[PDB]
């Protein structure tokens, strides 16, 4: 099978495994090399629409 | 490109008595920021990521002649690059290789907000004397360029901080500016 | 110019992932390959024939207290367990980034034959034949406990 | 018990009355870590492992320093931080203290029968710990650099608050 | 639960200076006054008076003076300019021996200064030993970072202020993209 | 580390149950285990075959005459009638409830030699090679008389 296929079912939540994969990694990367700082401030202007 | 970017040190952050080892590693005397030393940190057996966001990593780095009269010492940072495959390198200086012989180093990383550390190997280095010479750097050195690269970045923190103030008041023209710039260009086409 | 001493020798059995160990107390250590070509002969010249190579190793040892891998190689000698065997020379370090772990000839083969003997008031001696089976790899090999 | 520290080492604490004589471990901390000494200890009663909880028996390990003396050495008595209480995964953080003091120090382990004076007594181990160019190769930089930055902080601070 | 550093060396503070805050410390080698000098050894003294915002900080750093060495003390005169602050002044003692040994024994511990001299000497004195290169920078890192992160807060602000007027710039312009067409 | 004499060597025929005795004044004991391998070439590659392995242990010790031992050997190599050994190591005693028995190898086989010798002014020594007859097996055994 290809890995796009196979579903990974959490709480009221459907997604493949690859994509989930994907995300994982994709959050390990950001979270060590990704740039970070000022984050209260961040939030306080996330707060916009 | 030209430089001595070939060698490679794998340091084992298990606490397993990991005993000093004679790398191989034999720069010269008349060798100027082409001598680079590639560290590769592995957890238990895989390598360990690593970030300068999170935690902040120097290299020790010493003489075996250190005496008060003469020797060599020094402790600066390094320059993480591939740093998810754990994979860093380090510019040896200019000054320390004026001081010639065997050498021990360590490497030891700070996790920020805690600053518990951790510490690797103590591993060992050599460095060789060429016919380009003839001064002498008897006079021994020891910085701390960690403390001391921090001191001069807060205050050139401070002194951009101060431009920048400087600048909020030319913001407005700014504003004006582009302004009448897009309202020309409009009129233009 | 090598002391035959630093000349180091490990064994493990295959199944064992995790499992590792060295040989002690060698007094002599002898690797030996054996190349078969027997020419036949043949009118307008002769050719070499070229056969296998039953490469083995001899080694004896002395069997004390603390120990009982000896015994295990009793064992596998009979129940014919395959085993496999490193011949690390120490004082020889990788060359980049292999430092930490010096020379050696990996191979895999079984324990061909073990005899001990004994001899009142003197310790007692075993000695052990290893085949290879087949090409012996080199590279570099870590020992364990930095000894 | 993050993940940064060493945590490298899997001790067999076995509960055998037969014979636990001692552990030279093949372990070490190069005396500068002081933020991140992990011990992973396990327990096992002849050859499996021990559910031990909270309400159940407490625990406590005992280190001591090679050369202890009332004047020179060290000595302390402290928990275990219970980990897994099913496979007696017991994971205990070295103080900041010790690795200060160079060295050998010998350990040993200690559970209390939680209502009662009963208790139990693991087998010994050691675990050394050596010295690094960190923790030494001078004894005037240090105070040289802390007062440099105490210079500048106290010198930065008027600026900082006459711009603010 | 006991401890027993072995590097036999501590710096102690005489309760006997509740007068003009003559700080009068002493020095303990091997249960032992160690002589000084001028250049065997090296010395230094931090204080920080109680919790002031930003405004009153009798922020004082400065060296020792030997009033006796051969005996082991050392004096230090507090300024007057400093005792006015009655509030209480935390204090941190930096000694180090040089002696072939990386042994830099801190002291921090604090008082009740009042406006006339030293008043209440009390309070939890503690000692360290900074016996590694990381906390040469936690030792005064705390003020250090504090600061720090007041100069990036400050930073901040402005980096607010400006992006005030930068979201104007980017209205303009998106205007002046969508009249155009 | 272990010096042979703490090597004790027991003998007894399977029926006679209650029997039991042990070798004495052993001069050189030697065990051996033979690994009957001879791979058979293969065009694509070569296998090892896996033999028996007649394990056989030799050894020599005196007469004297408060025994006659050393004449049942030499009565059961021709009667061939069938004997057990053991092979137990002093010293080295049970874990759990086997203390008092020490570790040893037990093996039931045939004696399939034996060969004594004299010399004028000299005690006659009698040799002997005992055939194990199969799998050797591990254990624990407790001694006679303490000794």
């Amino acid at each position: 099978h290809n890995g796009e296929q196979i579903k990974y079912e959490h709480l009221n939540v459907t997604s493949s495994v690859s994509d989930f994969l994907t995300y994982l990694n994709g959050r390990f990367s950001n979270m060590v090399l990704g740039h970070n700082g000022d984050g209260i401030n961040e939030v306080k202007d996330a707060r916009v629409d | 490109n030209f430089s001595k970017d070939d060698n490679l040190i794998e340091l084992q952050t298990t606490s397993q008595y990991n005993p000093v080892i004679d790398t191989n590693i034999s720069f010269y005397e008349s060798d100027r920021g082409t001598g680079v030393l590639n560290f590769a940190v592995t957890k238990n057996n895989r390598p360990l990521s690593i970030s300068s966001e999170h935690v902040k990593t120097f290299i020790v780095l010493k003489t075996d002649d250190y005496n008060v009269d003469r020797g060599a010492y020094i402790s600066d940072e390094l320059t993480i690059v591939d740093a998810i495959n754990g994979r860093l390198q380090y510019v040896i200086p200019n000054e320390f290789l004026k001081h010639s012989g065997k050498v021990h180093a360590q490497a030891f990383f700070t996790q920020n907000g805690s600053d518990n550390v951790v510490v690797e190997r103590q591993f060992s280095f050599n460095i060789e004397n060429d016919l380009v010479s003839g001064f002498d750097g008897i006079t021994k050195l020891v910085y701390i360029k960690s403390i001391q690269d921090t001191i001069e970045a807060v205050g050139k923190d401070f002194n951009q901080l101060k431009q920048n103030m400087a600048d909020t008041q030319t913001l407005i023209a700014k504003v004006n500016d582009s302004a009448t710039k897009g309202i020309q260009q409009i009129e233009i086409k | 110019m090598k002391n035959s001493n630093d000349r180091i020798i490990l064994f493990r059995k295959a199944g064992e992932k995790v499992d590792a160990t060295k040989m002690l107390f060698l007094t002599e250590y002898g690797l030996s390959h054996e190349a078969d070509t027997d020419t036949e002969d043949t009118m307008d010249g002769s050719y070499n024939t070229g056969g296998s190579v039953e490469s083995t190793m001899s080694g004896t040892a002395k069997m004390f207290y603390g120990d009982d891998f000896a015994d295990e190689i009793e064992d596998a000698v009979v129940d014919r367990v395959l085993y496999e065997a490193w011949e690390v020379e120490s004082r020889i370090p990788g060359k980049n980034g292999d430092s930490a772990k010096f020379k050696a000839k990996y191979f895999q083969g079984f324990h061909n034959k073990f005899e001990l003997k004994a001899e009142a008031n003197g310790i007692d001696e075993y000695e052990y034949e290893y085949g290879v089976n087949g090409r012996f790899q080199r590279g570099f090999a870590t020992l364990p406990e930095a000894v | 018990v993050d993940n940064f520290s060493k945590d490298d080492n899997l001790i067999e604490l076995q509960t055998t009355s037969q014979y636990n004589p001692v552990i030279d471990t093949n372990i070490s901390f190069y005396e500068s870590d002081r933020g991140t000494g992990v011990l992973n200890f396990a327990v096992t009663k002849n050859n499996r492992p021990l559910s031990i909880s909270s309400e159940h028996v407490k625990t406590f390990i005992v280190l001591k320093t090679d050369d202890y003396n009332v004047d020179r050495g060290a000595y302390i008595s402290d928990e275990l931080t219970i980990v897994d209480a099913i496979n007696g995964r017991l994971q205990y953080v070295i103080p900041n203290e010790f690795l200060k003091h160079s060295g050998k120090v010998h350990a040993q382990a200690f559970f209390t029968q939680n209502g009662s004076d009963n208790v139990v007594v693991e087998r010994q181990f050691s675990f050394n710990i050596e010295n690094d160019l960190v923790s030494g190769f001078d004894g005037i930089t240090k105070l040289v650099y802390i007062k440099s930055i105490q210079d500048t902080i106290e010198a930065v601070g008027k600026d900082f608050n006459q711009l603010k």
